[PDB]
Formats: C-alpha cells, structure tokens, sequence
C-alpha cells in the first residue's frame, strides 16, 4: 500500500481540488489551495485513518528553529514518510 | 494570558475537585493545555498535557477536559497527597512562547476556628540596640482570611508592619499568623498604648489585645 | 532516572549578571528542549525562555528579551542561562525543565530540576540577633517565642529545648525587611502552669555566619 | 479514601457484628477489598481479601461482602478473641498504591457502671522538687465516655490537665481513667481547695472529690 | 513457619536517618513483595512503599517520595527500609509485610512482622522519679498508686508487692509530656481494712537507664 | 484438548466475538477489542472452567515493574500456558 496515495485520497475528499493536482512533490500549504483550517480538517482525517496524532505544534516549532525544513513535514511524499514513522512508533 | 479559578478550593478528603483555567483567546495552538502539581519546596510535576492526556505515572483520578477558551482539571476524589497548588499552562508558536496560570490552591476544609491572639512588647534586649519590634500572634485559626491592624495611642499604623503565615498544620489544619510592628526606640518610648486588632469570621467582632509600655 | 540539576552562585549584586547551569542526565540531550522557569518567593511560575540544543536556537519571553541569553553544551549535556542587569525583582528560584522535541508522549514539561536560588542583594552575610518574646501570662495556655532579626542570607533554623519541644510550635516564614535583611519569629504555646516548672529555650542556627545561639525565654 | 463506620461497635459476646467500609470512589472493576484484624501490641492479621475470600486459617465466622463503594465485614457470632480493631484496605495500579481505612474498634458491651472517683494530692517528696502533680482517678466505669473538670478554689481550670485511659479490663470489661493536673510548687501553694468533678451517665449528677492543701 | 522480623535502632535524633531490616524465613523470598506499613501512636495504618525482590523495583507512597529507600538482599532473605530527615511525626511502629507476586491465593498482606519501634527524639536516657499516690484518710475500698514521672525512653514496668498483688491493678498508658519525657501512673484498689495490715510497694523498673525503684506507699 | 481452544470457546461464548477470529497469537485486549468488564466476565468463566483464580491485578503489577511482559499474560497462546501453570499450582 502507498501511504502517499492514501493521504492524497484524504486531501481530495476534504478540499475542493482535483485529485490529479495532488502530487508527491506538492507542498500541502503553498502549492495546493489549502488554508490553515482546511489543513486542520485534513489532519484530523489523517489522524483517524492512520490511528496517529500529527504533532503539528512540535513540527512547526522544529521548522521555526531551522532544525527541520518545511519540506520534510509538509511536502506530501515526505508527509507520507512521517506518517509511517508515527504509525511504527505507536508500537 | 491564563486565568485560574478559584484561587483557593477548600475541600475535604474524598470529595471531587474541579479546577478551572480560562485563556485570553480560544486556544489556536491546537487546543493544548497542560496541568502541573506543586507541593512546598518541590518542583512542579506534569499531570495532564494536550488538555486530556495523563502523563506517565499519574493516577487515574486526575482528568483534564475542555477546549478553546475554557479548561478544567478534575480530581474525582481527593486523596491526602492531592492537597497542593495546581498550575495550568498554554503554548503558542509565532513566536514560540509558554505561559502559566497564577495557580489554584487545594486546601483542607475544616470548621471555622477563631484565632487565639497574643501581643508581645519589644524585649529590653532589643531596646538597648535602638529599635523596637512589637509582635502580634494569631494562633490556630480557620479559614485563612484574617486582618491585623495596629494602633499606637489609638493612632492607626500604616506601612510599618509585616506579616507571614504558616501552612496548614498537619494535625488540625489551622493557620497561624504573626505581624511585626517596627518602630524606632525613640518612637516607642514616646507612646504608651500598643494595640493589635484582629478581624476574623470566627469572631462576633474584631478583637483587640493591648499592653501599656512600662507595666 | 532522567535528571536535571541546577547550579549557580546564589547572592548577586544588583546590576550584575548571573549564570545558572542545568546539568542533565539519563536521556538523549538533543531530543529535548530546555525551558527555564522561575518562581519568586510566594509567587507562581513564570516562563523565561526555551533553548534548542539542535542548532542552538532560542525564544525568550518578552519580559526578558535583551537581558537573557540561553546556551548549551551538548557534549556536556548542560544548558545555561545568563540573566543580566539583575534587580530585587529577579530574586527567585530558577528551574530548568525538559520538553520533547520529537515525540507526542508526555508532551509537556515532563521533568524538572530541583531549582536553585538567585538572591539579588547588596547585603553582606550577617548573623541574626535573637530576642525573647516573653509570655505575658488563653485559658491556662501561654504563648512565648523568639524573634530572629536581621540576618543574611537565608536560612535560619529554630528548635525549642534542643528539639524536645515539638507540639504547638509555629516557625513562621522569613520576611525581607526594607533594610534588605531577613527576620522571622518562632512561637509556641504551653500550659501556663508549666512556666514555673520548665525552662524554655529557642536554639537558633544561621550557618552562613556559623551563628548558634541559645536564648532562654523567661516569664 | 476509605471510611469505616461507625468508629466503635459495642456488642456482647456471641452477638453478630457488622462492620462497614465505604470507598469515596468506586473500587475499579476489580472490586478488591481486604480486611485486617489487630489486637493491642500485635501486628495486623489478614482476614478477608478480594472482598469475599477468607485467608487460610481464618475461622468461618468471618465473612466479607460488597462491591462498588459499599463493603461489609461480618462476624456471625463474636468470640472473646474477636474484640479488636479492624481495618479495611484497597489497592490500585499505575501507580501502585495501597490505602487503609482508619479502623473500627469492636468493644465489649456490658451494663452501665458508675466510676469510683479518688483524688490524690502531690506527695511531699515531689513538692520538694518544685512540681506538684495532682491526680484524679476514675475507676472501673462503663461506658467509656466521661468528663473530668478541675476546680482550684472553685475556679475552673483549663489547659493544664492531661488524661489517660486503660483498655477494657480483662475480667469486668470496665475502663479506668487518670487525669493529672501539673502545677508549679509556687502556684500550688497560692490556692487551697483542689477539686475534681466527674460527669458519667452512671451518675445521677456530676460527683466532686476534693481536698484542702495542707489538711 | 513463615515469619518476618523487623529490627533497627529505635531512638534516633531529629534530622537523622533510620535503617530497618526485615529478615524473613519459612518461604521463598522472591515469590513475594515486601510492603512497609507504619503506625504512629494511637493512630491507624499507613502504607509507605512496596519492594519487589524480582528485579529490585519499588513504588513509594507520594508522602515519602525522596525520603525513603527500599532495598533487599535476596541471598540473605532480607528487606531494608531507610527513612531520612526524621521528625517527631515519624515516631511510629514500623511493620514489614509480605504479599504474593504470582498468585491470587491469599492475595493480600498475608503475613506481617512483629513491628519495631522508632522514637524520633533528642532526649537523653533518663530513669523515672517515682512518687506515692497515698490512700486518703477520709470504710470500704481504698485507692492507692504510684506516679512514675519523667523517664525516657519507653517502657517502664510496674508491679505491686513483687507480683503478690495483681487483682485491681490498673497501669495507665504512658504520656509523652511537652518536656520530651514520659509519665504514667499505676493504681490499685484494696480493702480499706487492709491499710494497717498489708504494706503496698510499687516495683518500678526502667531497663534502658539502669534503674529499679521500690516505693512504699503509706496511708 | 489444547488449553487454548478451551479459552477460545469461552471467549466466543461470552463476548461479541466470532470464534474464528480468535487466534493463539492474539493479544486479548489490543487485538480483539475486549473491554475491561467483558474481560472480567471472561476471567470469571475461565476461573470456573479450570478451578483457578486469574490474578489479574498481580499480573498487571508484574508488568508495571518490568518483571513481566504484557505478552506473557494476555497473548492467548501464553494465557493458556499461564492457566496450565495455575492448575498445577493448586495441585
Ligand atoms: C563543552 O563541554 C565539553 C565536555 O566537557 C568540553 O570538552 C572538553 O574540553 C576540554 C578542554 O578543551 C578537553 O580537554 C583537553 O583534552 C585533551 C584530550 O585529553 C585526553 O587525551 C590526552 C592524549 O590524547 C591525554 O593525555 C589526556 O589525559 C586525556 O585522556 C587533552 O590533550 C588536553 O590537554 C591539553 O590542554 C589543556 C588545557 O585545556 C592543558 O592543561 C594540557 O596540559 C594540554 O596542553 C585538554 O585536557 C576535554 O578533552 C574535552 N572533553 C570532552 C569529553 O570532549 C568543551 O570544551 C566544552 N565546550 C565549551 C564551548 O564550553
Ligand atoms: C548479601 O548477603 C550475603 C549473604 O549474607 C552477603 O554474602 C557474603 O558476602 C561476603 C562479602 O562479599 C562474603 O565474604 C567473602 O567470602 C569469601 C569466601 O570465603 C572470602 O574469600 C572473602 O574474603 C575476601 O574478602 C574479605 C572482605 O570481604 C577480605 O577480608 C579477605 O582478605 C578476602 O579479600 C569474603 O570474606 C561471604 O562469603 C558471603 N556469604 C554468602 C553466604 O554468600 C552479601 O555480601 C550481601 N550483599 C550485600 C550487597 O549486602
């Protein structure tokens, strides 16, 4: 199973945007027409589909200090990887 | 800003405790709130985070709830070790910042007890040194709210008194207070009647204890 | 055990700068932030700033911006805080606490240090004067005490009859007098008829001045 | 929190005993409660665990019941060795913790007996020491409740007496009580009439025993 | 026959530490927990902590966290408890007790030690003063006794007429006076008609202090 | 017969769980969605069927101290072993 394609299906189900514009290299903010409240609804749906909690506060803190890039958390191919890590950490 | 209510909860062991924390704005920062317990001389201890998640090793009688502007910490049934101070805490980004509430004290409720009041003139020892300390003692009272007023020859004193208070006695759960009036030796030898007037809800009216310098 | 331990010189002159160290152990240093929180006597907790060992980034509370510097040495597993231009209002217990950088479990200030004191004072070390609070004697109960005046720094300790007297003792918290010196009183209630059967002595210790005074309190 | 009611049960030998222990909060899904028996000078002894299970070697007359917040220990017929103190106990996990109730004393019921009252002046031997101990004895009374007041030259005393009571006598099941008034020799010599006044439900009115210092 | 035996120094100074040993026998040490429970004078049972010989783990009651350390030596079948920074409120009888780790049978504190006393006090060992409670001059039954005053530590023993008089004797529990010393009285009722024909002597022994006193109690 | 199959039958008779979703490698709580109270009714039925008393609290306490794993008590293949040991202990 592709975690990205799972994530893209959730984004398409929530936002009024076509599935074909949702690509692995797309930034969830900045590249897709998605604002902060739309993303919180997407996060909630991600959190439930995968049984995890996206650590949105701590991720944004990490980027603020430069110890992480926006791309490693919010470009979709990388978001899929972060999700897999969270799911694995749940063990 | 966080606002905690009430400042003091007076409850008995076994009773349910509900503490409130209100934010300045609805918590934009993912509805996050943390609760900490602190006992005297001890570091704070994390009880709750993410409004509702219990920290490791915290008993199940502690629960957190709320969202947006209003949160509560609930202690379903108070154990003796739960009488302490509790702080709430919020966090935000842009820029990173954390703030604490001012704290709520959970104390042991008991019956009203009026203070025993005692006044002490300055020692002759101290008077040889050129200063005079007059002391008023309010012994073993409940609740904690008490007012002390000093008069020197019926003139109301202002700004020359300091007080401090014990924590709840481990046996009878009362408080004690001392107030110290500081005067110059010259000032003390130049007046006669020294009086401490104590207001407390255990009394039908404020009680005054006094002495006359030189008896 | 995860542990954080604060350390530093307690007594600092006004206008000086104090450096506090937070030595941590038992966990991966780069996986947690270091927060600094202080507590003035009798007051609540006040957040001061956050330090990130991964990259050295910081964020300070508005009240301290310009006066505070947070640093770290990851090879030493130690965070540092420098607070400059000290005043009386900076007298407090100073804490460091950890906060996970990369985890959702115990997502809060989960472990704290014991705290270390910073006292901003021009005063020099001074031993107390000990004065009796003579019983001028509550239904067959008398009150007596000892006033422990004008010492620096804290603490003093008080026992009664070398510790044999325990019941009815109330030793009040010290207050800071306008002079910059501390004072406290200790009181005890006894059966009034014991004033003629029993000696009552307060034993006052102030270790910074090596002061150990026994003062008898007489009717 | 565990509350045991009442704190004292007064029953005759052979009677059925019902002891209550209630939890401030429901006792999980486990509903675990343990009961312990303690005699003076002896260690507690486990009677019941898991609310209803007798420990090995415990006589069948002991049975336990209850669930949720309400629990009971039953002794079907009291044997002489059963007059003792009984404690209930609960337990929890995460964190591990055990708590006790404050205990119920099962006491031997008997007919009312009025106290015989005696007053002792201080010995001359002690008076040399500068201390005067005056003793008032309440001998072989039942039930336990009794009031003792001291009067010195008809003035009521307070704060300078202390009282001690024996456990129930092995033969007649009565109580004995001493009240000891402690004074300086000087204060002892400033007054003449020393009187001990005893209130007990076996007496139609309080009884006074007195002496005149020096008679 | 399964048993646990507490032992340790009873009389400790305020601020000191006490170490209590719990030596067990008659059962497999590693199949049971060791709980520590204390009982202050006249008060109820207070749980202090649990020790697990299987790995050495512990859980302490929050009231004693930081002040207590529980250990054990399996090859000695012995548990230990250290309690630090003692105060008068730690004066109690300290019990150790077993509780099976692996079984729902006898699932509780099913065996306890005899308990061992810890008295937290600064007082020096002192024998008692013994004073007669003389039978009054003013038929029937007469009461007499002895006042046993100002001794430390507990206990004293009292007999009458070297054990020849037992009926009617009531020896009261000891009271810790505000002075730090203990006091009690022992009394007895006899026929009035016996005051001129039978002598009455209390035999007071205080083992800690090299003291034995026989006091004749004259009408 | 195997002690596991006795336990699986008891679980299927007591809770809303089909017998063929009960496997030896299943964790009784995490893998089959059994609540606290349903597990107590199951424990009661196990206790009667085998003449033992499952020491549930003491097993939890054992896990708390790290002296034992959650798997050695509540994975069903292991729970069968624990039951057999309890049956031998009462002997
Ligand atoms: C952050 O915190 C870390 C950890 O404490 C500090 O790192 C230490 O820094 C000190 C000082 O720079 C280092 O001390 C130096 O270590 C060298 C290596 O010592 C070992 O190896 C030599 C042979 O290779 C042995 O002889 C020796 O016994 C040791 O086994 C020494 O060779 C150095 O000695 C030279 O310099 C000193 C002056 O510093 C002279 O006194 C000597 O005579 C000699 O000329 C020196 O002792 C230490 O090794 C570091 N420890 C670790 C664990 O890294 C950081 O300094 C600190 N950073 C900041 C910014 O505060
Ligand atoms: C827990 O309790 C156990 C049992 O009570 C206890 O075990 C004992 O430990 C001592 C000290 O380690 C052992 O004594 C040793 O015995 C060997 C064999 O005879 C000797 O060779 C040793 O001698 C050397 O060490 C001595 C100092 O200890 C020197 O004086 C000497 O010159 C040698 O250098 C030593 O005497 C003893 O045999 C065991 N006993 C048993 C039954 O195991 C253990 O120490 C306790 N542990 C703790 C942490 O309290």
């Amino acid at each position: 199973t592709s975690t990205f394609d799972r994530v893209a299906t959730i984004i398409a189900e929530t936002a009024d945007i076509p599935r074909e514009t949702i690509t692995p290299e797309s930034h969830a903010i900045d590249d897709l027409g998605i604002d902060e409240l739309d993303f919180l609804d997407i996060a909630f749906a991600i959190d439930k589909a995968f049984g995890i909690s996206l650590p949105l506060f701590k991720w944004e803190l990490d980027v603020y200090f430069g110890s992480a890039t926006t791309e490693q958390y919010f470009v979709l191919k990388n978001l899929a990887a972060r999700i897999d890590e969270l799911v694995a950490a749940k063990g | 800003v966080l606002t905690q209510s009430p400042a003091t909860l007076s409850l008995s062991p076994g009773e349910r405790a509900t503490l409130s924390c209100r934010a300045s704005q609805s918590l934009s920062s993912y509805n996050y709130l943390a609760w900490y317990q602190q006992k005297p001389g001890q570091a704070p201890r994390l009880l709750i985070y993410a409004a509702s998640k219990r920290a490791t090793g915290i008993p199940a009688r502690f629960s957190g709830s709320g969202s947006g502007t209003d949160f509560t910490l609930t202690i379903s049934s108070l154990e003796p070790e739960d009488f302490a101070v509790y702080f709430c805490q919020q966090r935000s980004n842009r820029p990173p910042a954390w703030t604490f509430g001012q704290g709520t004290k959970v104390e042991i409720k008991r019956t009203v007890a009026a203070p025993s009041v005692f006044i002490f003139p300055p020692s002759d020892e101290q008077l040889k040194s050129g200063t005079a300390s007059v002391v008023c003692l309010l012994n073993n009272f409940y609740p904690r709210e008490a007012k002390v007023q000093w008069k020197v020859d019926n003139a109301l004193q202002s700004g020359n008194s300091q007080e401090s208070v014990t924590e709840q006695d481990s046996k009878d759960s009362t408080y004690s207070l001392s107030s110290t009036l500081t005067l110059s030796k010259a000032d003390y030898e130049k007046h006669k009647v020294y009086a401490c007037e104590v207001t407390h809800q255990g009394l039908s009216s404020p009680v005054t204890k006094s002495f006359n310098r030189g008896e | 055990e995860v542990q954080l331990v604060e350390s530093g010189t307690e007594v600092k002159k006004p206008g000086a700068s104090v450096k506090v160290s937070c030595k941590t152990s038992g966990y991966i240093f780069t996986n947690y932030y270091i927060h600094w929180v202080r507590q003035a006597p009798g007051q609540g907790l006040e957040w001061m700033g956050i330090f990130n060992p991964n990259g050295g980034g910081t964020s300070y509370a508005q009240k301290f911006q310009g006066r505070i510097t947070l640093t770290g040495n990851t090879s030493a597993n130690t965070g540092y805080m420098v607070l400059r231009s000290l005043t009386s209002e900076d007298t407090a217990v100073y804490y460091c606490a950890r906060d996970p950088r990369t985890s959702g479990d115990n997502d809060g200030f989960d472990m704290w240090g014991q705290g270390t004191k910073v006292t901003v004072s021009s005063a020099s070390t001074k031993g107390p004067s000990v004065f009796p609070l003579a019983p001028s004697s509550s239904g067959g109960t008398a009150a007596l005490g000892c006033l422990v005046k004008d010492y620096f720094p804290e603490p003093v300790t008080v026992s009664w009859n070398s510790g044999a007297l325990t019941s009815g003792v109330h030793t009040f918290p010290a207050v800071l007098q306008s002079s910059g010196l501390y004072s406290l009183s200790s009181v005890v209630t006894v059966p009034s008829s014991s004033l003629g059967t029993q000696t009552y002595i307060c034993n006052v210790n102030h270790k910074p001045s090596n002061t150990k005074v026994d003062k008898k309190v007489e009717p």
